[PDB]
């Protein structure tokens, strides 16, 4: 296509330790055109305090953005990133795995 | 090899029915963003995005903000011309991207300049390495080429790239030296995760490194496993540093035949790692 | 510092 679908990684700034403050990151990359919507989710609910980086692009012209929020991981809370882009029929959800 | 770069990245995106095109710029030294501009901001101005550029005086921010505003207007004219060059309707959204800047060596001298463009994510036109001529991707870009040949446009780009670009990058390096001239080597480890009775994943991690360029490879019996290695894109941690991992699925009992190899500018010597049970 | 005086495509 003249369109490119996003790559999505969900990960923490520092190694996860339950009960210790950290940052949850959703890195979206490889996409064209630039319009994209990203939510971070805790137990399926949108996290309201989320920031993102300034739009930039790679040597192949594909865009990239980092979305992030402070969080304190626990044993049972689930986190995820939800991404919409024109190349997607429906939004894509990627769950956070602390080992990836 | 002691070298450094400055780059500006411009994105202009049209949006028929939703206003005039948006223009965004970001500026980098190496892998560190230091400025931004966004035409959709409440009162558009070049803004600092690294602590070491905050010292520049009001004249700096004022001058640069007028440069972006003028560039945004020029990009709007470019987008109109491009629609015509490709016989496109006024209904669709299109994107014009520009990337330019300079690479210098440890002595501060010019190694290479760049000034190139893409339309709808495809290469359009580029200033050649000579800084004197252009490569056009198609007959539309040949139109831009003919205009810019007539205007001696490359002479102007060359003058920036050999002059102001190098001079300002030298200044930024000196002002931001404690961060910009410091390589932070990766902190590394190997994890092990059984997949089944018969197989396990070995994952080699690199965390906390700067700049972003790194090579992570797995060897089996000293042979690179390119086809059998899962590599993730290098990714920003949010604290200026980067992360990466590489994994391989191995037969249970054979883990000791695998070695993870790490190369990074912050490492005196490449690292070899194994899984340590 | 960004470059000035670029002409349209």
């Amino acid at each position: 296509m003249i369109q490119r679908t996003p790559k999505i990684q969900v990960y923490s700034r520092h190694p996860a330790e339950n009960g210790k403050s950290n940052f949850l990151n959703c890195y979206v990359s490889g996409f064209h055109p630039s319009d994209i919507e990203v939510d971070l989710l805790k137990n399926g609910e949108r996290i309201e305090k989320v920031e993102h980086s300034d739009l930039s692009f790679s040597k192949d012209w594909s865009f990239y953005l980092l979305y992030y929020t402070e969080f304190t991981p626990t044993e049972k809370d689930e986190y995820a990133c939800r991404v919409n882009h024109v190349t997607l029929s429906q939004p894509k959800i990627v769950k956070w795995d602390r080992d990836m | 090899m002691g070298s450094h770069s400055m780059r500006y990245f411009y994105t202009s995106v049209s949006r028929p029915g939703r206003g005039e095109p948006r223009f965004i710029s970001v500026g980098y030294v190496d892998d560190t963003q230091f400025v931004r501009f966004d035409s959709d901001a409440a009162s558009p101005r070049e803004e600092p995005r690294a602590p070491w550029i905050e010292q520049e005086g009001p004249e700096y921010w004022d001058r640069n903000t007028q440069i972006y505003k003028a560039q945004a207007q020029t990009d709007r004219e470019s987008l109109r011309n491009l629609r015509g060059y490709y016989n496109q309707s006024e209904a669709g959204s299109h994107t014009l991207q520009s990337m330019y800047g300079c690479d210098v060596g440890p002595d501060g001298r010019l190694l290479r300049g760049h000034d190139q463009y893409a339309y709808d994510g495809k290469d359009y036109i580029a200033l050649n390495e000579d800084l004197r001529s252009w490569t056009a991707a198609d007959t539309a870009a040949q139109i831009t080429q003919r205009k810019w040949e007539a205007a001696r446009e490359a002479e102007q780009r060359r003058a920036y790239l050999e002059g102001e670009c190098v001079e300002w990058l030298r200044r930024y390096l000196e002002n931001g030296k404690d961060k910009l001239e410091r390589a932070d080597p990766p902190k590394t480890h190997v994890t092990h995760h059984p997949i089944s009775d018969h197989e396990a994943t070995l994952r080699c991690w690199a965390l906390g490194f700067y700049p972003a360029e790194i090579t992570l490879t797995w060897q089996r019996d000293g042979e690179d496993q390119t086809q059998d290695t899962e590599l993730v894109e290098t990714r920003p941690a949010g604290d200026r540093t980067f992360q990466k991992w590489a994994a391989v699925v191995v037969p249970s009992g054979e883990e000791q035949r695998y070695t993870c190899h790490v190369q990074h500018e912050g490492l005196p010597k490449p690292l070899t790692l194994r899984w340590e049970p | 510092t960004p470059q000035d005086l670029n002409t349209m495509l």
